[PDB]
């Protein structure tokens, strides 16, 4: 045939692939976390963006450290062959590094290591998409007027916020950032490569958000996602 | 308006 | 006029901006850290690669960490009205978050800090670009087989390496990171955005690279670079 | 190669 190019991941495989939806709203007593209002409409949206994106969506409620180490390994162990990605979207408390299940903490490192390249073969070469709605530490931002790959290869990190920060969710509207993801991929997933739809993410939660808060400590102050990509081709949900 |  | 869209930053200033590259490459004998081989060839590459992007390139040599944080606060002193975007190449030891001075660490949030969008007026909403080719842990990568915006906006971590990993550097050639960056810069910077050339920048480091070592433990190893994106809009070095 |  003619000249052929192989700059974004094959997307055309019979299974655009999972979408696995963990969305932890009510915690045990004990660890004293809060619910977190809102998050039920965070996962009713991502689940209806992903379905129209082809995604087979599994949506899990409430899960305990436990039971998320064992979903992830479980599905780090399904046959992936057909599929051309893997999403994970975790919806919780966390701090820097980690997500909590409802009765303790998991390193987010712990969860990624199932789908490295030699663990997880049917996803080798394939996009594993991470997408994490969680604080990274307790910082605000106070704003201001305007032959072999590597096995860590081929993941994508959609943080919800900057390194050692805050991040939003609203009781009523759902989270600053799955928000603004679900507009964003149901605006231009069949119009933008993947990275430039997260750039516009970016700036919807930058310019349109704001808190507002009674505590003056928490009042007034801003949010900024952080795209932490080790991808090595571009991404489009669509194909040709 | 709340954090996670 | 007609219809105007805004999804990429403004880059026809009078000035593309300045490049600060800090070029480390002997330490103190009492820090008990190696000479970095090779790296004035990094130096040298990327001093001609943003040079023909129409930077103000400046090269820094053997910087203490106090000069570096001088250096650093003073640059974000300077007027950049008329300049377009701000980029700083780290290439030194490190560790992850903290790049080293001759005489000892720096921690890279100490660096970014003097450019936040509240810190260094003349740069807000313009694009603050940091390249970091430095270690972030002692990892190695085996491989397998085949009105208001955030502070902390617009920012662009171009990380050599992902999280808790080694970095690695030819004594001859230069690392693998800052290698491919310049390779890319040169052939793309005409042509696509900085996103798209970052990812192509991670597909050669991934699959052109692995180390050959005597040493059983550092032979065979593979790297994958780290974009960490808070940008805004998209980044072209062009202008129309 | 060295790492740094
Ligand atoms: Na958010
Ligand atoms: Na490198």
């Amino acid at each position: 045939s003619g000249i052929s190019l192989d700059n974004s991941y094959k997307m055309d495989y019979p299974e655009m692939g999972l979408c696995i939806i963990i969305n932890n709203k009510n915690f045990h007593k004990s660890t004293g976390m809060t619910s977190r209002s809102g998050t039920d409409v965070d996962a009713a949206n991502l689940r209806e963006t992903f379905r129209n994106l082809k995604y087979e969506v599994r949506n899990k409620n409430d899960l305990t450290r436990e039971e998320i180490v064992e979903l992830m390994r479980d599905v780090s162990k399904e046959d992936h062959s057909k599929r051309s990605s893997f999403v994970c979207v975790l919806l919780s408390h966390g701090e820097e590094g980690i997500i909590f299940g409802t009765n303790g903490p998991v390193d987010l490192k712990k969860i990624t290591n199932f789908f490295r390249g030699d663990r997880c073969r049917s996803l080798t070469g394939k996009p594993k998409l991470f997408i994490i709605q969680a604080c990274r530490g307790t910082e605000l931002d106070c704003g201001i007027e305007t032959h072999k790959i590597p096995v860590e290869a081929d993941f994508l990190y959609a943080y919800s916020t900057a390194p050692g920060y805050y991040s939003w969710r609203n009781s009523k509207d759902g989270s600053w950032f799955i928000q603004s993801l679900c507009a964003m991929l149901k605006q231009y997933a069949d119009k933008l490569e993947f990275m430039h739809i997260l750039t516009r993410v970016n700036r919807k939660v930058a310019t349109e958000f704001e808190s507002f808060s009674f505590d003056a400590t928490f009042h007034a102050k801003k949010q900024i996602p952080c795209i932490a990509s080790m991808l090595t081709k571009e991404l489009y949900f669509y194909h040709l | 308006d709340e954090v996670d």
